[PDB]
């Protein structure tokens, strides 16, 4: 949607191919291997 | 953008029309301003943390 940002990911060369692209909140944003860069944030409920 | 729906293209620009900044003035309290009643009370002549 337009203002919006895209899925952040980065393009490296690993195991000998030059485009293995990695991207954030991998695997998923419940297990993710690092919470920090996923744009998803864990939150608890507010009351009310 | 504030929303996403296209309402028009009409005479839409990027010109930065604000070169000189969105004005500055200071918040002083002293006379009442940024207060407010305090529901359905009275209090007079006094005084409230
Ligand atoms: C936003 O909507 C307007 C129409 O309300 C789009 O403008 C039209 O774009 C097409 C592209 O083929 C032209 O043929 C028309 O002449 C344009 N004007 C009108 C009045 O229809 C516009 O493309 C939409 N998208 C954006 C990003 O502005
Ligand atoms: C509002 O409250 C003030 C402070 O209690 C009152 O001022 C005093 O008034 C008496 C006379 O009635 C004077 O002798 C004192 O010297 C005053 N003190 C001060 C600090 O000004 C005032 O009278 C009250 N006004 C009303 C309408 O209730
Ligand atoms: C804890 O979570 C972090 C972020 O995912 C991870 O680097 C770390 O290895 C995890 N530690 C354990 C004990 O699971
Ligand atoms: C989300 O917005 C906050 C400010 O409210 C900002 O600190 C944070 O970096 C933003 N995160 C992303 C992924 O845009
Ligand atoms: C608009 O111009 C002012 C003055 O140079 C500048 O501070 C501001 O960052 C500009 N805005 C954008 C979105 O470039």
């Amino acid at each position: 949607p337009i203002g919006t940002n895209y899925r952040s990911c980065e393009s490296t060369t690993v195991l000998d191919h030059t485009d293995w692209c990695r991207c954030s909140c991998l695997p998923d944003p419940i297990t993710a291997y690092d919470p920090r860069s996923c744009s998803q944030k864990k939150s608890l409920v507010g009351v009310g | 953008v504030i929303g996403d729906f296209n309402c028009t293209n009409f005479a839409i620009n990027d010109l930065n029309t604000t070169v000189p900044r969105i004005s500055e003035y200071v918040v002083d309290v002293s006379y009442g301003l940024g207060t407010y009643y305090i529901l359905d009370r009275v209090y007079l002549n006094t005084t409230i943390l």
